[PDB]
């Protein structure tokens, strides 16, 4: 219920920096058993994989594993200007 | 209230007003009239200008005509009819105003890529030459050489002239080079259907093969005519060094200017995905191979005719095979750390550029490695686009954009599960995402043909509609930008005229610094989003 969706905002924070990490599903098999909180099942295999899958978490490379590139950089008007949006046209 | 919010101008001028805005700053009055009308009504005739506006007949038209021709702001075509006489129709020409929207940006790359000559007299020299080129719109060599002072070094400015031909950049003036792509195809299309002396009524589909194949080889010789020809430029009579033809004139070109910035976009993606050294290693490759790389020149047959449903690929992959051919065949064999301004072989730094590919950079052939110009563009459009939404809205808008792009067309059931966290905030940013286009809406019913609500929903596609929304970003940003910059002129016009005559008082110097401030910042904003639009114009 409410207990759900709030448990994924914690354990995924800093583990990224310590990750080439071989065998994509082992990455969960690693993450699944850890912190002694003992996460439950392969339901989490496809969870942190395909949820955070986009934009700078970890890069997707073949033979089932994760790479890292540009997240290291992110972890590190007078009269008229911009407004950049809406206005239609 | 008071309308000062600029809602008045907001609705009614998509594309359009862009053109006649620029040329207004260029010239104004009559010049903006003709072009603006040449856009709105499209194809136009000389007599037709007089009818519409009552434009100060035949004094202005003949004056504007030659004025538009020198800078080639009008695409020119002439033909006749079966009845008789003659007709001359004008089109809005290519993007030639966009070049006027470029100017110094082109001259920038001209100065910066003129290196391999180290900080020389060149800076003041060709800057005077190039500014004389674009402004006049056409430059003959001898009349240009005549403008140079006497009793001095004549080949000092010709030290870089034959160096202006270079590889890309300035090419010769040739004939029909300005011409509608649709029309030249139709003009070349003659002598093809015209070709058969009552041969034989067998296999009607062979008329296809005949006309097409003969048109393609006749099309290639025409488009590669301006591309690379060493006849005029490489002329080398005795009692001198290599000297460009004193007769044939020159013109600037799309080739390496549109390429140089395209490489920048690749560098921006590169530099993001690798170190500074790796971006340099990949750069030195591009600098040598940019000559034979079509890239920006890609479609070239697209405008002016049909593609197909069936034969679309037989057209497309016919281009893809010649996009396979020239990059595969011609391009460089493996070199070693060529020159440059890490010892031994740097190919190891290429191998780390190899093993890591997705999205781009270094997919290879046995014995030779090069980056494809076909499959590269999709991941280039992806990145930049996702960074646009990233800059625009918060991190939530990012994550959901791909969530629709992993699989396709699904309901909120597996979306709520697989996306991140909370229903209500998702619904909030769902409406924010679905606000302007780009996800569309899916239409499928529930236990009825067409009835009512509770029908199932899905989210998908709209690649081109999520492209064009960045083409709205083209004009309307630059519009108010340039406009209220021009309004800044006429407002302070009484001051500017006083400043020009002076070239006094405490408060007169104040508004002098004011406008100049606003001016410098508004041009920096122009080139800013200019670089953004340029990448979005393709695919």
């Amino acid at each position: 219920d409410i207990e759900f969706i709030n448990s994924l905002l914690t354990i995924v924070w800093r583990f990224i920096s310590e990750n080439y990490s071989t065998t994509q599903e082992i990455l969960e098999f690693i993450t699944a058993a850890q912190v002694a909180n003992v996460e439950l099942t392969p339901s989490n295999i496809r969870s942190l994989c395909e949820v955070l899958v986009y934009d700078d978490k970890l890069e997707k490379v073949t033979h089932d594993c994760y790479r890292v590139t540009l997240e290291s950089i992110l972890q590190m008007s007078k009269h008229d200007k911009e407004v950049v949006y809406f206005d239609e046209w | 209230v008071m309308t000062i919010s600029s809602l008045e101008q907001r609705t009614l001028n998509p594309d359009l007003f862009l053109y006649k805005e620029l040329v207004k700053a260029h010239l104004g009055e009559r010049a903006a009239s003709v072009i603006g009308m040449l856009v709105a009504l499209g194809r136009l005739s000389v007599r037709e200008l007089v009818e519409k506006i009552d434009g100060m007949d035949v004094d202005s038209v003949k004056t504007t005509l030659v004025s538009l021709t020198q800078l080639r702001c009008v695409k020119y075509l002439q033909e006749t009819a079966i009845s008789g006489k003659k007709t001359t129709y004008y089109y809005y020409n290519e993007e030639g105003i966009h070049i006027l929207l470029y100017s110094g940006l082109i001259i920038d790359e001209i100065i910066t890529q003129m290196r391999v000559n180290d900080e020389e007299e060149h800076k003041q020299l060709v800057a005077e030459i190039v500014q004389n080129v674009i402004s006049l719109g056409s430059l003959t060599v001898e009349d240009y050489l005549s403008s140079v002072t006497s009793d001095s070094m004549k080949y000092t400015i010709s030290s870089l002239f034959v160096q202006l031909c270079e590889m890309g950049y300035l090419i010769q003036i040739s004939k029909l080079h300005y011409t509608p792509i649709e029309d030249l195809w139709q003009f070349l299309y003659e002598k093809h259907y015209k070709n058969i002396p009552r041969n034989s009524p067998l296999s009607d589909l062979k008329k296809r093969s005949q006309a097409k194949m003969n048109a393609k080889t006749d099309f290639a010789k025409i488009i590669n005519k301006p591309n690379e020809l060493s006849q005029i430029l490489t002329v080398d009579p005795k009692t001198s060094l290599r000297i460009v033809k004193p007769t044939v004139s020159l013109t600037i070109n799309l080739d390496r200017f549109m390429k140089g910035r395209r490489s920048k976009q690749l560098i921006n993606l590169a530099k993001t995905r690798v170190g500074s050294v790796t971006a340099q290693v990949y750069k030195i490759a591009l600098r040598l191979t940019e000559q034979k790389s079509p890239k920006i020149r890609d479609p070239l047959t697209q405008t002016g005719l049909l593609q197909d449903l069936e034969e679309a690929k037989s057209f497309q992959d016919e281009a893809e095979l010649v996009e396979e051919k020239t990059p595969g065949l011609t391009f460089n064999a493996i070199d070693l750390a060529r020159h440059l301004p890490s010892a031994s072989l740097i190919n190891s730094h290429l191998k780390i550029l190899a093993s890591s590919n997705f999205p781009f950079l270094n997919e290879t052939k046995p014995g030779v490695y090069y980056v494809p110009y076909s499959k590269l563009m999709p991941v280039l459009k992806s990145s930049v686009y996702e960074y646009v939404i990233a800059s625009t809205l918060g991190p939530s808008a990012m994550r959901l954009s791909r969530c629709i792009r992993d699989n396709k067309l699904v309901s909120e059931k597996i979306i709520n599960s697989t996306a991140l966290m909370k229903e209500k905030d998702i619904r909030s940013t769902l409406a924010s995402l679905i606000r302007y286009n780009s996800v569309e809406i899916q239409e499928v019913p529930r236990t009825a043909d067409r009835s009512a609500s509770r029908a199932v929903f899905l989210f998908r596609c709209k690649e081109t509609h999520s492209y064009n929304f960045m083409r709205q970003n083209l004009e309307w940003n630059m519009a108010n930008l340039l406009f209220k910059k021009e309004k800044l002129k006429q407002e302070n016009s009484t001051l500017l005229k006083k400043a020009n005559r002076d070239d006094l008082l405490p408060s007169e110097l104040n508004q002098l610094k004011m406008v100049n401030e606003r001016e410098l910042n508004v041009f920096a904003r122009l080139s800013r989003l200019l670089s953004l639009w340029e990448v979005f114009q393709m695919a």
